[PDB]
């Protein structure tokens, strides 16, 4: 390099001068402490399962924003005073967080519910890659968004493509495990996520079916179960009480939250309502259509004949009488089905999970 | 030097000045705390009988999707997800479901449902992504839940507690594995006996394919561990494994092994080297006299 | 490379930071959890030793005269297991030991909802601001500004939002501690830990504290709790201490939060802990016309514009519910695509929003007394 | 804690007035009449509030009509509001 | 065309001598705009407009034309529509004249600012302290409305400030008056009465309209400078230097340069503080060929008498001969063989930085290399890191060379590195530029942290708002470290808001070329913002940076009086309609020769033809 000759002259010299002067105050147990607190004088707290007492004043090498409340950090070997810090990575020890991943995803089976689809993209995918809009108007957009009804059918399917349509970080917290017997685990957990993970802008936390929390009836806070009510409440912290610049973005998916749903939302932090709705005779062509774009079958039958009088099949129906259909002719390996196993596959879906309420005529 | 330290490695260091001298050893054998993934059991081809239906039906749940996955996306379709099976009381179903990891050259994983749940700081919701990562190291495994399953007569599998999460957990599971790894080659088999507290938003078509029961014990199926426990016991060749059958009750898969376990007691008695018919009319009712209780 | 050369004065001048060090060189090497050193080796009575932990536990009861000649040893002599006070010499003394919590700077937020909170936000200001301006009108008269004070309503419908912003003008030291997470499970944890914090603000003063989710906290109860509950009703009664026996109202404060006022214990809700309630409703009509010219400040709108039409059509609402008609008609120009926010979005946003999208999921007959 | 009678609040009432400045036209009795159910914890609110109804009006010193505007202060819900009175 | 100096060192220009002659045959005037400039030989630019066959186009070629600026405003290229408006060969439209030269896009810009609305300011209050702070943005939040009206009530502007302080006054507000024709009336009623030192700075607001109309005057701004000049206390003619320097951008002009050459040849530096003229001449030649102004700057070197001993002046003449020979390449050759014969005690740390302007926008290893031996000298500095303000992969092999700005045993080399990504950005922000701010006034020396805060408004041009609010109420709190730092906080929220938060200078043009007067009234300060660093100079080199200030356009127009829904990619609107700002961003459907940002004509078929 072109430095090496004129500019390292006078560098180096102080370089493995002070390389020298780091061995004294390292030596090499490198001990790893616990830094408690800051302090103007530059002095430590030591912490280490040995108990150890120590008086150690803060040295160099480290800065007001480097030195951390509870983070690990390096010691000398004699004095046991603060040296250097540790560096954070890979998985915390805080509660199950996913880091990153590039999904393959996009709009192709949830087609025909496009009605419904440009209308989250709208609040969520937008106010992403295009940071503007909020200078010339003044409007803060909404924060995450709520749906109720059927999941998988392509209303929560329509979230996991959205997902990839954001073409940054996506975040996905699990809402079961909070219902634990021991009381208190959950306003604990969920604040240090959204606390840890505030350096990175986009978040879009998703949570399918959360059937406890929510007990209020007349009062705010009755005499019933302590395992659910409390859990709640630390959401009320993250949606009104303490809000971000808009990084943090919740998103819950469950099958009815209407009594659920205004101990949370508030009026204004998240505005969306998406039902599960009946498809109509063009909802249900471009459905069942599209996955048999890879699909092979008899070019003798029709996709649209079932198409006509059918009784609420969604595209969670229809993805297992595609994969029931393709294993009955997958037995005799060829990719083409038979029209016998389209049928047969129909009604032991329509046998199981749909069942009505025999309400005719009203 | 630095490049040929590996991770997690056994070395010696100095007492006072605590330097590295040199690598003594490797890292040690014993793996985590509970290890009982286990491949290629002690269940090959025949231990727990009534395969005929359900080698069949298990053939195109897991071999297909983890063996050659391109077929599903060659036909158009996607791959399926894990099948719950029930049966009688009295099978060893547990036992069962540990030879599906044969046929299918991958592994077995067990994870103790009861276990999962935890107090004060959750573990279950890390260990959660702590056996995510063993999925990850092992692509050819087979994840099982247990403690939720079906060992006998069995009443209340989850409730408003922690004994439905671990059914509920699955939900964020068949979701990371495809809706953001998009690629799964391992399939979680799932267990029960009776039909009570199963939500709708469990069951889904293609989410759970279908459900499987087992046959009922008969004549046919008290001869089912006969058939195959009498190898490594010692009986005589005037045992007839469908008369004797015919005698018993309320046993096929579980209570055959414990009947057969009597037989052995009453041969101490005698002090011989043999067990007859005689022996096994006295293991009839002492073992049904267990069951009628409570 | 900063911090290359920043090393080059610091190395230096670490000898001079170790020239202070070089008083006390044994033991080899202000908060603290509790008061620890090594053999204490500098020091009726004369010397004063004393260390509590593992090893060696202390007690002397003498003192209040110079052995040590201010700091001595490992640095950390002062209060601690309470019981326990060197002051004489120059002590680090009442310090914030192992402990979680939440410190913030200038928490900004704008007004909100002024349409019935014109005399209701002055009753905020005589809490906090009244001290703060005149004290000599308190001991004349004879009369104390008010410490503690009850926020019940809706969950942030600008009532909230009016908490926090009144705090921005405060000007003083801004700490927020719920009470979700203040259960854990040690005895003492949400007590004792947080007792720590209301020493501290008699220590350190300009201090402000919001106590928040209160739900968690107290309550009524009749078979005397289901178990667990205890020491949640305990740190209840642990705040009653520190307003028992002696406590100043100038540089503390005290304000719950919760969604009805009289939740908690009948006897928790008894005054003197409380000396005034905020009383948050649904305001009139032309009082939040002020709330639509807010939002409208930093808003483009069609010159000619009649506000008054469009409050017609919103019928008794809150400051954040007005917002929510705003922001769907601000979407309404991003789908149909309008230059500005014109008459006809807010007039159909109001029968889109509040008609059309609220519809069910609001409280209303939740709140009449209990 | 018996519920306090006339005299007994009265008697309450002279404890927080020590170190209050009125004008003298304040009668023990009359005020005691127009409290019921009222203890000490709630009679000391009425004192504390009285001078901050003068507060606003820049008196000096508070007066019988203040220790009245101390019950007009909110705490047992004795605010006004709609329809039979206006 | 952007891509002539990407894989080679721009040893030659010859890649810009000739583009247009493959469009002789449908006459593409989009891009062939700026081809031939640069150069100073404007022969060759006269000939790519005489192929249009097309009378419609002339409306499309008004707006995109006149973006060019410094190469374009030169006499007769600005009036290039004008020549022939009268008897028309090519049919060029008599509009489009006051299309190219400001006249009327002062309305059409006013009436479009309805749509957003504004903000208005007044009252500059009190509180000397803050009082030259408060009138700063006050405005600058003004432009585009005339809000003075309420600021004639004012009876004493400050009348509790001394110094050069008291002396610039209109120069705040007559940033409202910009560009304003009708404007002019009001403005010249704060020459009378007034104060003495208000009546001072009142040419440094007047100039500020003048910049770029400077062809289009219905006034002779000649005799404006010299009635300054023989007021009494010679110091005000030497502030009032700056007062037509903001009007310097334009046309050349040597009636100008006549009267300000005796100026610098009265040379008494320590009584009156005068002759600086020779520094505001750096903007007067850019973009052409002259030599004169270096002749006169030769002969004040060897002097160095008792009358030259300030160490101010002549650091003067290092910015401007940097100025006058940037982006032109061919008289810069002459130059370096020029100074360099006759020697100096500081020589070399001046004429070094012509080297380095003669390719703008693009690295050169020959020049960077050789200036490390010999740095390793104010001035010489400068002609390494601003040479490619264009390219950004320079930067990545040069982050060795940015160290040499940083860390060293001394601690004025940390004084220069604030201005190092701080040039670059100043158009428009970037990711890692606003990540430089940490600490800066908390060291030892106070001279050494300068630009910290000024940085930040300089790179904070564009939107409404920028990455600043987190410091935004922060800096508020530092004005119990110096007087001056408080009103150096200011300087940044003045930038922000500058033209309503809307009107910035940025890098946007139709012809892909940087502009010349934005980077040359940035680059006219370098060493130091005010008075206090090192001797006595001035305060008012803040102003100077209205020059180059002209608002931005796109907006889709078939005829001026008939607008036409646009589709913009910018969004949360998605696609968002006619009458607003952008970004970088196309349209959707084809118009006739171009399709591309800013002001285009389209076309629809007549069977079927969307209407508005």
């Amino acid at each position: 390099f072109v430095s090496n000759s004129e500019i390292l002259k006078p560098f180096e010299k102080k370089q493995e001068e002070e390389k020298k002067q780091l061995e004294e105050i390292r030596g090499n147990p490198l001990s790893i402490g616990t830094l408690e607190e800051i302090i103007d004088d530059d002095h430590a707290i030591v912490t280490s399962p040995t108990m150890p007492d120590y008086y150690v004043s803060i040295l160099s090498f480290v800065d007001k924003e480097l030195l951390e409340p509870g983070c690990s950090v390096l010691l000398h070997h004699k004095t046991m005073s603060i040296v250097g810090v540790l560096q954070d990575d890979a998985d915390p020890m805080v509660s199950v967080m996913k880091m990153d991943k590039s999904p393959t995803e996009s709009y192709s089976d949830i087609g025909g519910l496009e009605s419904q689809i440009q209308e989250i993209k709208e609040s969520v995918e937008l106010p992403l890659t295009h940071p503007e809009l909020y200078e010339e108007m003044g409007i803060k957009p909404p924060k995450g968004v709520i749906l109720y009804g059927a999941p998988g059918t392509g209303k929560t399917l329509l979230a996991k493509a959205v997902a990839n349509q954001t073409s940054a970080t996506f975040l996905r917290i699990v809402g079961s495990e909070l219902i634990q017997k021991y009381l208190g685990d959950g306003p604990r957990l969920c604040r240090q996520i959204f606390k840890v993970a505030g350096e990175n802008a986009p978040s879009i936390v998703f949570i399918d079916e959360i059937d406890a929390i929510g007990t209020k009836r007349y009062d705010s806070n009755s005499g019933g179960e302590r395992e659910i009510q409390r859990t709640m409440l630390e959401l009320l912290n993250q949606l009104d009480g303490f809000d971000d610049r808009g990084d943090v973005k919740v998103i819950m998916a469950t099958n009815k939250i209407e009594t659920l749903d205004p101990a949370l939302i508030r009026p204004g932090r998240i505005d969306r309502k998406i039902l599960f709705e009946n498809p109509d005779l063009s909802t249900k062509k471009k459905i069942l259509g599209i996955h048999t774009s890879k699909m092979n079958l008899s070019e003798d039958v029709n996709l649209e004949t079932l198409v006509t009088t059918k009784d609420d099949l969604s595209g969670a129906d229809i993805q297992a009488m595609c994969t029931e259909a393709g294993l009955l002719a997958l037995r005799e390996r060829r990719m083409q089905v038979t029209a016998e196993d389209f049928k047969q596959a129909k009604e032991r879906v329509m046998k199981n999970k749909v069942e009505e309420n025999l309400e005719g005529l009203y | 030097n630095v490049k040929d330290l590996k991770a997690s490695q056994r070395v010696c260091l100095r007492s006072d000045s605590y330097m590295l001298h040199k690598v003594l050893e490797n890292k040690a054998d014993p793996l985590v705390s509970l290890m009982m993934v286990e491949k290629v059991p002690d269940s090959t081809y025949d231990m727990v009988g009534g395969l005929t239906k359900q080698i069949k039906e298990i053939k195109e749940v897991i071999e297909l999707p983890v063996k050659h996955p391109e077929l599903f996306e060659s036909l158009g379709i996607a791959q399926p997800k894990g099948v719950i099976l029930y049966g009688p009381p009295g099978t060893g179903k547990t036992l069962l479901a540990r030879a599906v990891a044969h046929h299918t050259d991958c592994k077995f994983i067990r994870v103790s449902g009861a276990e999962l749940v935890q107090k004060y700081i959750g573990e279950g919701s890390r260990m959660v992504r702590e056996l995510f990562v063993m999925a990850r190291e092992h692509a050819p495994s087979i994840i099982f839940m247990d403690e939720i399953d079906s060992i006998g007569s069995t009443r209340v599998e989850g409730s408003g507690g922690g004994d439905s999460e671990v059914q509920r957990t699955m939900l964020e599971l068949l979701n990371q594995l495809d809706g953001f790894e998009t690629s799964k080659n391992i399939k979680i088999i799932m267990a029960t006996n009776r039909l009570d507290i199963l939500d709708p938003a469990l069951l889904r078509p293609g989410r759970i394919d279908r459900k499987i029961e087992f046959p009922p014990p008969s004549v046919a199926a008290r001869a089912e561990i006969l058939r195959i426990h009498s190898r490594k016991m010692n009986l005589t060749r005037g045992i007839n494994l469908r008369k004797v059958a015919e005698k018993m009750n309320g046993c096929s898969g579980a209570d055959v092994k414990g009947v057969c376990t009597e037989a052995g007691m009453y041969a101490l008695r005698e002090r011989r080297i043999h067990v007859t018919q005689e022996d096994f009319e006295l293991a009839v009712g002492k073992v049904m006299n267990k069951n009628q209780e409570t | 490379l900063k911090q290359t050369e920043n090393d080059l004065k610091d190395i230096e001048a670490r000898i001079k930071e170790k020239a202070g060090v070089k008083e006390s060189d044994t033991g080899l090497a202000h908060p603290l959890q509790v008061a620890r050193c090594t053999k204490i080796i500098k020091g009726e009575d004369a010397k004063y030793v004393i260390n509590l932990k593992q090893i060696a536990k202390f007690v002397v009861g003498l003192g209040e005269r110079v052995s040590p000649t201010d700091i001595e040893e490992g640095m950390r002599v002062g209060v601690d297991r309470s019981k326990y006070n060197i002051e004489l010499p120059l002590p680090p003394r009442i310090d914030p030991s192992v402990t979680m919590m939440t410190v913030e700077e200038k928490p900004d937020v704008t007004y909100s909802d002024v349409g019935g909170c014109k005399d209701q936000i002055e009753k905020l200001r005589e809490v906090v601001e009244l001290p703060l301006l005149s004290p000599e009108r308190f001991a004349t008269l004879g009369i104390d500004p008010p410490k503690g004070i009850l926020l019940y309503g809706p969950p942030g419908t600008g009532k909230t939002l009016c908490a926090r912003a009144v705090a921005n003008r405060t000007d003083a030291t801004f700490i927020r501690v719920i009470g979700s997470e203040l259960v854990q499970k040690y005895v003492g944890e949400g007590a004792r830990m947080v007792r720590e914090l209301f020493e501290m603000a008699r220590t350190k003063k300009a201090c402000i504290i919001f106590f928040d989710e209160i739900d968690a906290v107290g309550g009524a109860r009749f078979d005397d709790g289901a178990g667990g509950d205890n020491e949640v009703q305990r740190t209840m009664l642990e705040l009653i201490t520190q307003l028992d026996g002696f406590d100043p109202r100038g540089n503390i404060k005290v304000m719950f939060a919760t969604n009805r006022p009289n939740t908690l214990d009948p006897a928790l809700l008894r005054p003197g802990r409380i000396d005034r309630k905020v009383e948050f409703s649904l305001p009139d009509l032309e009082g939040r016309a002020n709330i639509f010219r807010i939002h409208s400040k930093s808003m483009s709108v069609e010159r000619g514009i009649r506000w008054e039409l469009i409050s017609r059509l919103c019928p008794n609402s809150t400051g954040a519910e007005l917002r929510s008609v705003c922001t769907e008609a601000g979407m309404f120009a991003i789908r149909a695509r309008r230059k500005v926010a014109t008459e006809k979005d807010f007039l159909k946003a109001v029968d889109k929003v509040i008609s059309g999208y609220k519809k069910f999921s609001s409280t209303s007959r939740y709140m009449q007394y209990n | 804690f018996p519920l306090p009678s006339e005299d007994s609040r009265a008697q309450i009432l002279q404890i927080h007035s020590r170190k209050m400045t009125t004008d003298d036209d304040i009668n023990w009795q009359e005020l005691a009449r127009s409290t019921d159910e009222f203890n000490g914890a709630q009679l000391k609110a009425v004192t504390v509030e009285a001078g901050m109804i003068a507060l606003r009006n820049g008196q000096s010193s508070v007066k019988h009509e203040d220790f009245v505007e101390g019950i007009s202060e909110v705490q047992a819900r004795k605010s006004k509001s709609v329809s039979f009175y206006a | 065309v952007a891509c002539v100096p990407l894989l080679p060192p721009p040893e030659d220009v010859a890649f810009l001598k000739t583009a247009y002659s493959i469009y002789l045959s449908q006459n593409e005037l989009t891009d062939a705009i700026a081809l031939a400039v640069r150069l100073g030989e404007e022969d060759m630019i006269r000939s790519v407009f005489d192929a249009t066959s097309d009378p419609v186009m002339h409306k499309q070629l008004a707006y995109i034309l006149a973006a060019q600026k410094t190469s374009f405003e030169y006499e007769g290229v600005q009036d290039i529509i004008g020549n022939g408006k009268l008897s028309e060969h090519f049919l060029y439209l008599a509009k489009e004249l006051n299309l190219t030269g400001p006249k009327v896009p002062e309305d059409i810009y006013k009436s479009h600012l309805d749509n957003s609305k504004s903000v208005f300011s007044s009252a500059g209050l009190d509180s000397a302290q803050q009082n030259l702070a408060s009138s700063f943005v006050n405005g600058f939040l003004n432009l585009g409305y005339c809000n003075d009206k309420l600021i004639v009530d004012n009876d004493n502007w400050v009348y509790k400030t001394k110094g050069d302080g008291m002396t610039s006054a209109v120069a705040s507000i007559g940033s409202i008056y910009q560009w304003n024709l009708d404007g002019l009336q009001q403005l010249d009623k704060y020459l009378y009465v007034d104060e003495p030192e208000v009546k001072a700075g009142a040419l440094l607001g007047i100039g500020i309209s003048a910049s770029g109309v400077h062809d289009g005057e219905v006034e002779p701004a000649l005799l404006l400078l010299q009635d300054y000049v023989t007021n009494p206390d010679t110091k005000i003619s030497s502030a009032a230097i700056l007062g037509l320097g903001i009007a310097f951008a334009g046309s050349k002009n040597d009636e100008v340069l006549g009267l300000l050459l005796p100026i610098a040849a009265s040379t008494d530096l320590p009584i009156e503080t005068a002759a600086m003229a020779s520094l505001a001449l750096a903007h007067v030649f850019v973009g052409t060929c002259n030599g004169d102004i270096t002749t006169s700057i030769m002969d004040n070197f060897l002097e160095r008498t008792a009358i030259e001993l300030k160490t101010d002046w002549v650091r003067f003449l290092a910015l401007a001969l940097g100025i006058l020979y940037m982006g032109q390449g061919e008289q810069v050759d002459d130059v370096l063989e020029t100074i360099s014969a006759i020697e100096h005690p500081m020589t070399s740390a001046i004429e070094v930085l012509v080297g380095s302007c003669a390719y703008t926008g693009t690295g050169d290893v020959l020049l960077i290399q050789d200036l490390l031996h010999r740095l390793t000298l104010a001035y010489a500095v400068l002609g390494i890191a601003l040479i490619a303000l264009g390219e950004d992969i320079g930067k990545e092999m040069s982050l060795r060379h940015f160290g040499h700005l940083m860390h060293y045993g001394n601690e004025h080399i940390r004084r220069m590195v604030p201005l190092a990504m701080g040039i670059v950005s100043v158009s428009d922000p970037q990711m890692k530029v606003f990540d430089t701010l940490t600490r800066f006034s908390h060291d030892a020396d106070l001279e050494v942290s300068m630009n910290s805060i000024f940085a930040m408004g300089l790179c904070g041009a564009g939107t409404n708002n920028a990455r600043l609010a987190q410091l935004l109420r922060q800096l508020a709190s530092y004005y119990s470290r110096e007087q001056d730092a408080l009103f150096i906080t200011r300087l940044a929220q003045g930038l922000l808001h500058l033209g309503k938060g809307t009107m910035t200078m940025d890098v946007f043009n139709d012809a892909h070329v940087l502009n010349k007067v934005t980077l040359a009234s940035i680059l006219t300060t370098a060493v130091g913002l005010v008075s206090p660093s090192f001797m006595l100079k001035h305060h008012q080199l803040f102003y100077m940076l209205n020059a180059g200030i002209r608002p931005k356009f796109i907006l889709a127009l078939n005829d001026e009086g008939e607008p036409i829904k646009v589709n913009v990619r910018v969004g949360q609107p998605v696609l968002l309609n006619h009458g607003e700002r952008a970004e970088l961003e196309t349209d959707e459907y084809i118009s006739y020769t171009s399709h591309i940002e800013g002001v285009v004509i389209l076309k629809k078929n007549p069977d079927y033809r969307e209407e508005e």
